[PDB]
């Protein structure tokens, strides 16, 4: 299983 | 970046009374996937931050139920139904919607309790330090409330200024009291020049100022 | 669950590398984030790393300042800070973004690593006893302690009786002396009856200078 998180961690996820 | 504004920045609550902290974000924290990534954190003195609640109102399973969360897109509120002594610390809000993560300024929650008089102790300078050429006399105020306390150093009934520093601990997580230590530092030559060393303590719990003293050489 | 490295004293313009040892969970299944605590109540998110492939995501403010790496064999995460200035003197935390009920949040934090950026050399503390006497006894309870004086930088760890004595202990915050060095006191209230029987030792450890002192506090008349 791979890591996931809240969108603010990556620029593509939150921005 | 999203700006997280917390109100108020400091809060004094009596044990058993409710407490409320507000957090306002510059943009709506409702993500496109439908989730609102707002987190509430607590930081007790000397410890790392800890998540109280995530996704606005979901509690971490270890957190007691007296904490609750509410709020919409831009306005959010953390509520403590009954404040306990262990709830002391700084509270943050954290948004996880927009890159990057941004924390709030932090709200300091202080406990209000009844006045408690301090226990006063004085310590003469040790023989190890006197060999080094300096002398430190320590005056200890133990378990008092409120935080305001006046410590005056008198050497042969002469008030001292500029040769002492004070330190006061953070509020206790069990009895919500403070402790204070005042250190009077003089050279070994100046210390042997005088005889009586005393600290005079003025506090709200004391009807009259308390003085602890010792004679050099006893 | 997360164990961070000790305090660091770094010269300005130099680099420092701090570690975050993970244990008890699948290391490659969770992001490892890093948080900076500059002032008393200031928290900044530095970035995260995927320990499986080393993929990193940085805060724009800390780009070219922080570098995140992991050692999968030792299950340890690392943050390197480059070209340090006085603005980098802070407490740095690592956190795990854990999983519970399909949701993700910072469920585990390390104790924090204190980083001090300074041109001065470390100085070990002098530990002097605060001996209990008739002037420190109030109603069957005595007060004794230790004076940890003239050290740099922060912090210092003080325990009593190797951690066996915790009740009644107060370790005061360090104060900045006019000499530029720190000083603190650690005291404990004990029964005055135990002064003749019980041995009281304060354990002072100043990691930046490798100073471990165990000073026994003896009563005085």
């Amino acid at each position: 299983d791979r890591a996931a998180g809240q969108p603010a961690g990556d620029r593509a996820d939150g921005q | 970046d999203i700006v997280m504004t917390q109100t108020p920045l400091s809060l004094s609550v009596t044990i058993g009374q409710p407490a409320s902290i507000s957090c306002k974000s510059s943009q709506s924290l409702l993500h496109s996937n439908g989730k609102t990534y707002l987190n509430w954190l607590q930081q007790r003195p000397g410890q790392a931050p800890k998540i109280l609640m995530y996704l606005v109102s979901k509690l971490d399973p270890g957190i007691p139920d007296r904490f609750s969360g509410s709020g919409s897109e831009t306005d959010f509120t953390l509520k403590i139904s009954r404040v306990e002594a262990e709830d002391l610390g700084v509270y943050y809000c954290l948004q996880g919607t927009y890159y990057p993560f941004t924390f709030g300024s932090g709200t300091k929650l202080e406990i209000k309790r009844t006045v408690a008089a301090p226990s006063v102790f004085i310590f003469p300078p040790s023989d190890e330090q006197l060999k080094s050429g300096t002398a430190s006399v320590v005056c200890l105020l133990n378990n008092f409330y409120p935080r305001e306390a006046k410590v005056q150093w008198k050497v042969d009934n002469a008030l001292q200024s500029g040769n002492s520093q004070e330190s006061v601990t953070e509020q206790d997580s069990k009895d919500s009291t403070y402790s204070l230590s005042s250190t009077l530092t003089l050279s070994k030559a100046d210390y042997e020049k005088h005889k009586v060393y005393a600290c005079e303590v003025t506090h709200q719990g004391l009807s009259s100022p308390v003085t602890k003293s010792f004679n050099r050489g006893e | 669950q997360l164990q961070q490295s000790g305090p660091e004293l770094v010269k300005p313009g130099a680099s420092v590398k701090i570690s975050c040892k993970a244990s008890g969970y699948s290391f490659t299944g969770y992001y490892m984030h890093w948080v900076k605590q500059s002032h008393v109540k200031s928290l900044e998110w530095i970035g995260r790393i995927d320990p499986y492939d080393g993929a990193t995501s940085y805060n724009q403010n800390f780009k070219d300042k922080a570098s995140l790496t992991v050692d999968k064999s030792s299950t340890t995460g690392f943050m390197e800070l480059h070209s340090l200035t006085s603005e980098d003197s802070a407490v740095y935390y690592c956190a795990r973004e854990g999983h519970w009920d399909g949701d993700w949040y910072f469920d585990v934090w390390g104790a924090g690593t204190t980083v001090t950026v300074s041109s001065a050399s470390t100085k070990g503390p002098s530990v002097f006893p605060l001996a209990p006497s008739s002037k420190s006894t109030s109603g069957g309870t005595a007060a004794l302690g230790c004076l940890v004086k003239d050290y740099f930088p922060e912090p210092v760890t003080v325990s009593w009786n190797s951690g066996a004595l915790t009740s009644g202990v107060h370790t005061f915050p360090a104060v900045l002396q006019s000499s530029g060095l720190y000083s603190l006191s650690s005291v404990v209230t004990v029964p005055s009856s135990s002064l003749g029987t019980q041995t009281y030792i304060c354990n002072v450890n100043h990691k930046p200078s490798n100073t471990k002192v165990d000073k026994k506090v003896e009563p005085k008349s």
